[PDB]
């Protein structure tokens, strides 16, 4: 029993890396507008603990689901720019 | 039924848009033979459906540049759906009926189409077949007539 490794323990390196990743992601999202940042946070579940659905966000913001999908597509296209992805490249 | 045909068309739209990188609204409408409103509704329905989990980077995403359609994430839709027995049989029957008609279509093109379709669908000798493997009965007048029709040139007929 002394030679069996516990595989569920925290590596103590992924925790700090994840904290830095969250801080960097928040810093990157601070460069966007409030609407797109809120849409991304609600859709990806970055807000508290869980993601939402497209229709739910559309109803909350009072806009058509087509508008929500277009906003998300434009935001994702913007975030694929090399300027906003160079910092996050090393985290993957 | 109508719903099944709509589902087949909606599922096969993605490979069609992948084949043509910047197909416009008019070209898509002509290809699918549907009205503008119906095509717009189908495009909207296809836009908001995709991979399980339902993340904006997981479901199907497009890129609208003015009045052009492009695919950025096929969500696993890479090839069109296969051909059912009924439609393939109908196409083969139509081709083998029109190959024997003189002047409407080149026999070589019809034979090539038959061979390619049979190879693609994997049919065997238990399907509709023609009478002559090689006609060779054309005196060349049909080819001249077709060339005159295509090029709009004067023709002399006895």
């Amino acid at each position: 029993g002394d030679f069996i490794e516990d595989s569920e323990a925290v590596v103590a390196v992924d925790a700090v890396s994840f904290t830095l990743l969250q801080d960097q992601l928040q810093s990157v999202l601070e460069t966007l507008s409030e609407r797109e940042a809120g849409v991304v946070r609600l859709r990806f579940g970055l807000t508290d603990g869980q993601p939402r659905t497209l229709d739910e966000i559309g109803q909350v913001y009072g806009v058509t689901r087509e508008r929500i999908r277009q906003i998300e597509s434009k935001t994702m296209s913007k975030l694929r720019h090399p300027s906003r992805s160079q910092v996050l490249r090393d985290y993957l | 039924s109508q719903v099944s045909t709509r589902l087949v068309r909606l599922l096969n739209m993605v490979p069609y848009f992948q084949a043509n990188p910047k197909v416009t609204r008019a070209e898509a409408a002509a290809a699918l033979g549907v009205t503008g409103k119906q095509l717009d509704a189908d495009l909207d329905q296809l836009w908001m459906c995709g991979l399980p989990g339902y993340s904006p980077g997981d479901l199907i995403d497009f890129d609208f540049v003015g009045d052009t359609i492009e695919v950025t994430f096929s969500a696993g839709v890479d090839h069109p759906l296969r051909l059912t027995s009924t439609e393939a049989t109908g196409i083969l029957v139509a081709l083998r009926a029109l190959v024997d008609v003189p002047g409407m279509v080149d026999p070589e093109a019809a034979r090539s189409a038959i061979a390619k379709i049979e190879s693609a669908v994997g049919s065997q000798r238990a399907v509709v077949e023609g009478i002559t493997e090689d006609t060779s009965a054309e005196p060349g007048a049909a080819a001249t007539v077709r060339t005159a029709v295509r090029e709009n040139r004067a023709l002399t007929l006895e």
